[PDB]
């Protein structure tokens, strides 16, 4: 009923970076991608620009997976209740995301990570650091296939508590890379599908502005993982208490051919 | 070679017979000329069931109750998989019991059919081989007949039940009847006397009175001289309950088909309400049942299919989650459990805890038993019969075997050496063994830990509770081999040797000197006969269980430029075939390409989660060399 | 006099959740006597231990909270002494 968003997955569309996010081959819309759609919708209802609005999404339920299709157009309807903030990202007549989105003018962010300036992972040996090749080898082993657009964590500590998160002006990528810090904080072998984000605070006012046009080298924003409070904070974003459900890992290819060399 | 070995030498007789057929590959083995061929293994053989002394029930595909099979149990090693993390803190004293009957609850059906994931269960069960089954009735190590609740998998043939959860079967119940008592009555006492605080003469409303927990709740409530209101689906359930409990009159029964029980119960309690509500029904029946609560009434919600809002309430600590609390008390086995242990034991002595009516399903109808529980077409306990109770009352359990699918497991008290285990498949295979039982790893590399991915993985094994040791040495001389087994035997008996080491110099054969042709031949011809000489001597020979030597499909297909690697990979496979000739354990995976750790020779690289699925079959098999490769598509013509 | 500064937090922010969680070594607080509401009520149930009890005695309950009282979902403990 409210904003209808069209995602153009075409050859040169500006939102073609969204096909670089797959889980076991299938292309998927990021779980923290309907947060931006709800974020942009609420700002549109208020008449303000979405990057000047500080929102807070609470108890965001992910009911389905929005399967992207190359060279195709996906139309999703976002419906936000004026006063209470109840939002609904629904493709056709199927719900993909639900929750409550609330804007504010005060300080919503709990952690003070938005004030951190530099990267604490400076001067460390190469054997005490995780680089993007090593970070995304661990995700690939679990089925999360991220292309160059979604490879935002450029460096991290062995504990994955401290990280360097890339800021490229694309908010679906940035929110996903701040959820990758939570995923990087739960080592394992299974594939976990997010099902509930208890809180998601986005405050672009304390976030750096979009990089100049045509930028090739982007800045890295320090990120931190809080095990005590379970908050993945980087820049002006904060994801709290994300809950995931084990997903059966599907085979990209056909079954292997086993033989007895005799 | 037979008694008449061939004499292939220049102008010989056998050779000329071979220069006339002009066949590319001539192999004289087992007394006849032949060739090495890769014979396909049918997909049905991957799930072939073989006799196994210890087995346990799991699912081949999560969320499918028709995929339930019996797999090998890690209890053959004496211990149980999943001793990592929080399961390492509680050092509960456990008695090893031979399960004879296993009761099927609705907790297993909910997990088996995918209604709830394994992650909702207590965190101590995350790494367990299975999560199906809690109650059982079998025989402890002394031959006594015992029944009790244990952390899963109790749908197995052997269990390790904590001594604080084991009751003794009275000498009037068959083990069949004992299998029905423990969970149904332990839950009933928890809901009524531990969470509801039922007092004498209190009014209790019990949903689904025909369920095993419902039948137990009525029996516990009647012993407390309570006014019972129960919800019965049809008239058959009402008749069954009335016959089972003569104290129950028709006024004590309502219908689970409508919320018309609210007006009836409110009128029959004169507006006082019901002191305890054991709630299983959901939606408007949950709302109409809280509305019957008295001023001090307690609402015990034990239904499994909670709504999304209810789960968020559980997460936000708004409400307590009481539907996996008996499973959580079984992991801690503390003051709150020993209160339920004593309540049930007292009930057995006082006659309150009587066995329920049950239907016995064999071990091969496990799927049908689960379907019977799910449908809930008729009241009763579904009890899987694992063994046949002996006529005696204290007698050793005969040793028998059960048909079960393979499941590789590693002894946690033995040390496993991984030569080249500080790499891509070395470290991801090591993690697989850690989940399957290994807790003593000695990983060997030419340099040790040199990257932050290796240092983060090893710091993960150690946190899980694994005794890791990283040696920066190459096992290419007897001194190096001795050191790796001095460190292995210091950690524990050697129970596995793995050789994932690879060195590759790809080049054209005619642009390669000896120093460059013998490059890949160290990790494959020199570390395989220094690990095979050391595994053929005491004490390694008796303790060793696995001898895995990774190979490549270059020995079966060939490759361009890798003529030195092919020589090394083939001589490695010939050492492993010699091990089979001598009856020693040996496994030689011959992998094509691995993805996570593109199209080469028209073969797609496999995902690692699928390499470990076929690797598990590779280890639990009788052949030596197994070729695993994925085809882009079945070949057509030209 | 038995109260030291470590035993005190601020009612102006929900910064007491990290402090108390760290000071209890992740065990939580056994009893919560809650008067503050909103994000301070949520941050205080989140400090509850496994067996912890939450005694909410604030008077200015939200609309959803009152419906919970009406539906018997939660007990109303703010006029129980009366
Ligand atoms: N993953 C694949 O693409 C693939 C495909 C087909 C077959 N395979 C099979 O799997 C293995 C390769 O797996 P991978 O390369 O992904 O991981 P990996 O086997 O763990 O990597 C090879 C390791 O060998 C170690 N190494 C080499 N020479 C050694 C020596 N003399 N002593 C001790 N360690 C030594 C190296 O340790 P350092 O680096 O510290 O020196 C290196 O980490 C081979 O056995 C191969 O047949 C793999």
């Amino acid at each position: 009923s409210d904003n209808v968003i069209d995602i153009d997955l075409s050859e040169d569309s500006p939102e073609n970076y969204l096909l670089e996010h797959a889980v076991d081959g299938r292309m998927l819309f990021p779980a923290t991608g309907t947060l931006v759609l709800a974020w942009k919708t609420l700002a549109k209802l208020k008449g303000v620009e979405f990057e000047q609005l500080g929102v807070q999404m609470t108890n965001v339920q992910i009911h389905q997976a929005l399967f992207l299709n190359p060279g195709g157009k996906t139309t999703v309807s976002v419906s936000v209740m004026p006063i209470t903030g109840e939002f609904q990202v629904r493709d056709g007549e199927s719900l993909i995301s639900s929750g409550v989105i609330t804007s504010s003018e005060g300080r919503l962010l709990e952690t003070d990570q938005h004030m951190k300036k530099g990267s604490v992972l400076d001067g460390k040996p190469d054997k005490e650091l995780l680089f993007t090749k090593e970070i995304y080898r661990e995700f690939l082993l679990r089925g999360y296939e991220y292309g160059a657009a979604f490879q935002g964590i450029q460096r991290a500590s062995l504990d994955a508590t401290d990280t360097d998160i890339r800021w490229d002006g694309r908010w679906i990528s940035y929110l996903d890379t701040v959820l990758q810090m939570y995923l990087l904080s739960k080592p394992g072998t299974h594939q976990a599908l997010p099902t509930l984000l208890e809180s998601v605070t986005i405050d672009p006012r304390v976030h750096p502005a979009q990089p100049p046009e045509g930028t090739t080298e982007f800045q890295v924003l320090p990120g931190k993982w809080d095990p005590v409070l379970q908050i993945a904070a980087a820049g002006g974003v904060e994801i709290r208490s994300c809950h995931s459900i084990r997903a059966s890992r599907r085979l990209n290819h056909d079954p292997p051919i086993l033989e007895d060399f005799a | 070679a037979g008694p008449n070995p061939p004499k292939i030498s220049a102008d010989s007789a056998d050779f000329k017979e071979l220069v006339r057929k002009d066949l590319a590959y001539n192999v004289f083995k087992n007394g006849k000329w032949g060739t090495y061929r890769g014979f396909v293994i049918s997909d049905a053989d991957r799930q072939k069931e073989r006799p196994s002394e210890y087995v346990y029930a799991d699912w081949l595909s999560a969320g499918d109750m028709s995929s339930l099979r019996w797999f090998d149990s890690p209890l053959k090693t004496g211990h149980n998989n999943g001793m990592l993390g929080s399961k390492m803190a509680h050092k509960l004293e456990t008695e090893t019991c031979s399960v004879y009957y296993a009761g099927l609850n609705l907790r297993d059906i909910i997990l088996a059919n995918g209604t709830i994931q394994r992650d909702i269960l207590p965190e101590e069960t995350f790494f367990k081989e299975g999560v199906l089954g809690v109650e059982f009735s079998g025989r402890n190590s002394s031959g006594k007949r015992v029944m009790g609740l244990c952390p899963p998998p109790a749908l197995a043939t052997t269990v390790k039940c904590p001594v604080s959860s084991l009751w003794s079967v009275p000498d009037q119940w068959t083990l069949e009847e004992a299998a029905t008592v423990p969970l149904a009555y332990a839950t009933a006492y928890y809901c009524l006397v531990s969470e509801g605080g039922v007092q004498k003469g209190a009014t209790v409303f019990i949903h689904a009175g025909a369920s095993v927990v419902g039948q137990a709740s009525i029996a516990v409530a009647l012993s407390y001289n309570c006014e019972i209101f129960t919800l019965t689906k049809n008239s058959d359930e009402t008749a069954l309950l009335k016959s089972m409990y003569p104290q129950l009159n028709d006024r004590n029964f309502c219908s689970s088909e409508d919320c018309s029980f609210e007006k009836y119960i409110r009128k029959e309690t004169k507006g006082s309400g019901v002191d305890v509500v054991i709630n299983t029904l959901r939606g408007k029946f949950l709302k109409a049942s809280r509305r019957l609560l008295s001023k001090k009434g307690k609402f015990v919600d034990i239904g499994f299919k909670v709504d999304s809002n209810t789960q968020i309430a559980y997460y936000t600590r708004e409400h307590p989650d009481l539907r996996f609390q008996l499973d959580a008390l079984l992991e801690s086995q503390g003051p709150e459990w020993t209160r339920l242990f004593d309540l049930v034991q007292a009930g057995i002595h006082s006659g309150v805890v009587k066995p329920l009516k049950r239907a016995v399903y064999s071990m091969d109808k496990i799927v049908d038993a689960f379907k019977t529980v799910e449908a809930e077409r008729e009241a009763g306990k579904i009890v899987i019969k694992i063994r046949d109770e002996e006529r005696q009352k204290v007698c050793p359990t005969p040793r028998t075997s059960f048909p079960a699918i393979h499941r590789t497991c590693f002894h946690p008290d033995k040390s496993h050496i991984l030569v080249g285990g500080m790499g891509g498949m070395g470290l991801e295979t090591a993690h697989w063994m850690v989940l399957r039982g290994a807790k003593k790893l000695i990983l060997t590399s030419r340099y040790g830990i040199t990257t932050g991915y290796q240092a983060r993985k090893i710091a993960f094994f150690k946190q899980l509770g694994v005794e890791v040791e990283v040696l920066a040495l190459s096992v290419n001389t007897r001194k190096a081999a001795d050191k790796v087994f001095e460190h292995a035997l210091k950690m524990g008996p050697v129970g596995g040797i793995f050789n994932m080491a690879m060195v590759l110099y790809n080049d054209d054969f005619l642009k390669m000197n000896r120093e460059q042709f013998l490059k890949p031949l160290e990790s494959k011809i020199t570390m395989t006969m220094l690990l095979d000489d050391k595994s053929r001597e005491k004490p390694v020979r008796d303790t060793l269980d696995h001898f895995v030597m990774f190979s490549s499909l270059i020995v079966s297909g060939g490759h361009l430029g890798q003529a030195n690697y092919a020589f090394g990979s083939t001589v490695l496979e010939k050492i492993c075939e010699r091990r089979k000739r001598d009856g020693l354990p040996v496994t030689t995976p011959q992998w094509a390409s691995i993805a996570d750790v593109t199209i080469i020779c028209r073969k797609y690289p496999q995902r690692f989660f699928n390499v470990l699925s076929v690797f598990d079959f590779m280890m639990s098999s009788d052949n030596v060399v197994t070729i695993s490769y994925v085809l882009v598509e079945k070949s057509m013509g030209v």
